[PDB]
């Protein structure tokens, strides 16, 4: 549908991504400057007259481009590229707030006789922080950065914005009082060191802003030195509201960080297991070699990432099948049991496969246990033994890499003949008996070709003889 | 700091485990004596590191067997019940056991109960409380370290001769009936070594020595009844039960009270597979029963010419 | 929310009690009270008993709220011994109650579900995919499908595993039943058979352009399209796959190969996001092992229905 109506921009189109990174910088500046130009400026001085105008222009173009960029649907999950469909999304979602923000509110304030209530509409431009919200949402999708880490960074930016706006509102509340009563304000009575903020409306903009932001930051961490404090009743009320909201926000920050530490523990789980397991070895004085074997198994649990093999049960059948066709298919060719058969039969063996990893010394299949899975030794070595009447085990031919064991027992539908042991780390690819059986029924000619390969494999190892 | 505290306190886990249990106990309106025994036993479990078994849940069979052979096996090898065994047999049980710590002044097993699990004694002394007709007790054996109880019933196919008594704190080693039975069928000569020991070690035992007279009888009817099961399976045709019965230590050369072998029975019936397996054992082809019937003549009598073919083979 | 309301009540009461303790002193000693000695900027709260009610309330509530977050500006502060004791009690209680607030917020966040769990699953999956160095387009397939699964609440089935097979069967018969009725493959069947067909069904959603099943394959899943559009493609040696039929809503596919016991006749390729019920070939077979009357009624319907499409016919 992107050809059907031209001029439409893909949601993740390269040029639109560049414009997103540009309008994100402009949105950060606009949302961090609107409180400044509101509180510290009862009328924006002409020195910055250009810098505001261009700013609005920067978003004005964005009001137009968002009327052409496509959006991925939430119903069909498919990108819809129709200007008729595209325009409605803006016109309902966020066009009103952005358009009201784009007006020259400072000029309108200066063109209406300097009425402060008109200047109050400047706070509409704070809704441009939705761009930063979108940026953080998109960054959350990226697996590059943790979801909880993104959450805590978002909360830190929330504190940044809240303190900046709180300082600006605090200075504005100081300015609402008439200059002759400036001694009743929080700043007009400030006497830090030998510097008294007596005529505080004439101080440099940055000195005033730094004082107000110092108050905001020290109250953000609730240090509350007391050097700068609310004096008015408007100042008292605003400090109460800010303090309560910031209590909630700081509690959320502590909660986000604590949840990140508690939940987000990956190798710390192996370490916790090591703690009590080493306690076990020490209180029972296990041999150093055996201790090494146990630690090897636990590290193996986090190094075999069987969970990374368990996930495939959740991915649907076909896509998992193609994963198998790209990974297990070489290992499948290496099997001498299959050897030369139809490529379709080999592909079906490939599709239904369950990769497994095992541990040196541990045994895998037991004698007398009805074979339930058909194992291929792909990367490793494997050795079976049979306990006799006296009990001594019967050594058999070892199963080195690129071999298939347990196949004969499945073919004869008999219990596992010998108790097989894992000599070292093995890439034990697994096929369920039933899957292999159905595959054989469909490919009967390949099945007989396997039967030939089977007789050869029988004479190959005398223990199968 | 919050994560360090929330990772769970070994005690808090114990307390949580205990609470849940006690909530169940009050929910069932349980009695003080039993509650106290239960709570105490939970106590001994947690401070003796019961969760070690939970930790042992994940390390595989080989390493678990190794730690078992490093802890239990030195203690087991000093138990006369399993002296004379093939070392393989001892190590196998050592893989399949569970240490358990009991509070002093207690009791586990009860005279006449189904034995189920078997128990050793790693440490501590135990009193063989054998309830009489009146209700009183006498200990004819004191189960100290490197001793065992529950064996008498399992190996000799009876019920427990005694209600055992925990004299003091005691660490014992559990062996399930079913697993012990598995390992006991795997090995043959050392299983008979068990049986011979159970006879020769029944000397200190005295009321268990009257039990031991009945045990002489029990070995007798055990091998006899085992042979009767083999023959009955041969006649009935349960080839699978034939396999399981012969794997239970049955002698294919044993004949029943009529001097009739299971080979004879399968021959007259015609179950050539039962015949063939007893052939693989090596039962005499030319044996004659009490009535003179040979497996050959058993086969010819019923016209079992397939069995005759196997017999002539 | 309850803890925040408790904060509101406790700070309001603390402000009222603090101002009250200021008023307990006689007016002549107003200089020793917290408010009578309070000089903020120019306004000195000298005759604090005669100041506007809302000025006094704002001052007292200011202190209360400030102390609640432990900002402790110090502009308004306790002076008397009664005020010292009350402030001690207030901040000691507020410590515990604000720690309760922090603990509840942290516990809320710790109980992270949905986007949190899916994000973790995405990170683990991305790591595994990098390990296997899978096809970048196939990587897009993996990520898109699991993202869909998040939005299409695939993990719901895990939750449905908790509720037993009875109520689960009821959920299935109350949701899948109409869709299974619309499919003409089961034009004639018994209620038990249709109910069993419904019970084993599993929902799955698929992304446009993908391959549901490859041609000439052992199909192990009869599917039932509910929403969207699917299609079948005839791959030859040249690879010139040709459309068979647009598998629209209620167009079951894979049944042909399953019942015919042949390889997949046509590669099934996706056109739009499709909701499909799934039935393992084995499950359909076992239900056929019982209700084979139902299955042969299908077979007749296979005849008449496949007559419609000459490619299917």
């Amino acid at each position: 549908g992107h050809n059907d109506y031209k001029y439409i921009i893909h949601p993740k189109n390269r040029w639109y991504k560049a414009w997103e990174m540009f309008i994100l910088v402009w949105a950060i500046y606009s949302s961090l400057f609107t409180p400044m130009e509101f509180g510290f400026f009862r009328g924006l001085p002409e020195r910055l007259f250009v810098l505001d105008i261009v700013g609005q222009i920067a978003f004005l173009v964005d009001i137009v481009l968002q009327f052409f960029v496509a959006y991925r649907d939430t119903q069909t999950y498919r990108t819809v590229y129709k200007p008729t469909r595209i325009a409605f999304r803006y016109l309902k979602s966020h066009f009103l707030m952005d358009f009201i923000g784009c007006f020259p509110w400072d000029l309108i304030y200066k063109a209406s006789g300097k009425h402060e209530l008109v200047r109050y509409l400047l706070w509409i431009r704070l809704f441009r922080v939705r761009k930063v919200v979108e940026f953080f949402q998109r960054l959350e999708k990226d697996t590059r950065i943790n979801y909880l880490f993104t959450r805590i960074l978002k909360l830190l930016f929330v504190e940044v914005y809240c303190t900046h706006t709180a300082a600006c509102i605090f200075y504005y509340l100081a300015t609402t009082l008439p200059p002759e009563n400036e001694g009743y304000t929080w700043i007009g009575s400030l006497k830090l060191g030998d510097y008294s903020y007596e005529n505080f409306r004439e101080i440099d903009l940055w000195k005033r802003y730094t004082t107000a932001l110092y108050f905001a930051i020290v109250t953000m961490a609730t240090v509350g030195y007391g050097d700068i404090h609310a004096v008015n009743l408007r100042e008292m009320i605003f400090v109460m509201i800010y303090v309560s909201f910031d209590m909630v926000l700081g509690a959320y920050l502590i909660g986000n960080i604590t949840a990140l530490i508690v939940k987000g523990s990956n190798t710390e789980r192996f370490r916790d297991k090591m703690n009590d397991l080493i306690s076990f070895m020490n209180r029972k004085k296990l041999g150093r070699d055996l201790r090494s074997q146990i630690t090897g198994h636990v590290r193996l649990q986090y190094d075999s990432h069987y969970t990374d093999t368990v996930m495939l049960q959740d991915i649907p059948a076909s896509i998992r099948a193609k994963i198998a066709q790209l990974l297990y298919l070489p290992y499948i060719k290496k099997v001498p049991l299959f050897k030369g058969c139809s490529t379709e039969f080999i592909n079906q063996i490939v599709i239904r496969l369950h990769e497994e990893y095992f541990l040196p010394g541990e045994v895998i299949t037991e004698q007398g246990n009805v074979v339930d899975h058909l194992y291929f030794v792909c990367e490793g070595l494997l050795e079976a033994l049979v306990t006799k009447t006296d009990g001594s085990e019967e050594s058999v031919t070892l199963l080195g890499p690129h071999t298939s064991f347990g196949d004969i027992s499945i073919i004869c539908n008999i219990s596992q003949p010998f108790t097989v042991r894992v000599c070292e780390l093995c890439h034990l690819l697994r096929l369920d008996k039933q899957s292999f059986s159905n595959i054989l029924e469909i490919y009967f000619h390949d099945g007989r070709t396997i039967l030939n390969n089977i007789m050869e494999e029988k004479e190959s190892n005398d223990r199968i003889k | 700091i919050t994560a360090l505290i929330v990772k769970g306190s070994n005690t808090e886990r114990f307390r949580d485990k205990m609470n849940d249990l006690i909530s169940f106990m009050n929910r069932k309106k349980l009695g003080r004596d039993l509650r106290s025994q239960i709570t105490g036993h939970v106590r001994l479990q947690y401070d003796s590191h019961y969760t070690d078994t939970v930790m042992l849940q994940d390390i595989p069979a080989s390493i678990r067997a190794k730690i078992a052979q490093l802890l239990y096996l030195p203690y087991i090898k000093k138990v006369p019940l399993f002296k004379g065994c093939s070392t393989e047999f001892i190590n196998q049980i050592v893989i399949r056991l569970h240490e358990e710590y009991f509070l002093p002044g207690e009791v586990i097993t009860e005279q006449g109960n189904v034995v189920d699990h078997l128990y050793f004694v790693c440490e501590g002394l135990l009193e063989a409380l054998v309830t009489k007709t009146d209700g009183s007790e006498e200990s004819v054996t004191l189960l100290g370290p490197h001793t065992s109880f529950g064996d008498i019933s399992i190996i000799c196919n009876i019920s427990q001769p005694f209600t055992v008594r925990v004299c003091e704190l005691c660490h014992l080693l559990r062996l399930d009936k079913q697993s012990f039975s598995n390992i006991l069928e795997i090995y043959f000569h050392d299983g008979r070594t068990i049986l011979n020991n159970i006879m020769e070690e029944k000397e200190s035992n005295d009321r268990i020595k009257k039990l031991e007279s009945d045990i002489v009888i029990h070995i007798g009817k055990q091998e006899a009844e085992l042979a009767l099961k083999v023959n009955s399976a041969a006649f009935q045709g349960d080839f699978y039960q034939l396999k399981s019965l012969i794997r239970s230590g049955a002698d294919p050369n044993k004949t029943d009270y009529d001097g009739r072998s299971p080979l004879h029975l399968a021959a007259c019936r015609g179950y050539e597979d039962i015949t063939l397996f007893l052939i693989q054992e090596g039962v005499d082809v030319n044996l004659k029963d009490k009535f003179g019937h040979t497996p050959l003549f058993e086969a010819v009598k019923a016209g079992q010419e397939g069995v005759i073919g196997l017999l002539v083979k």
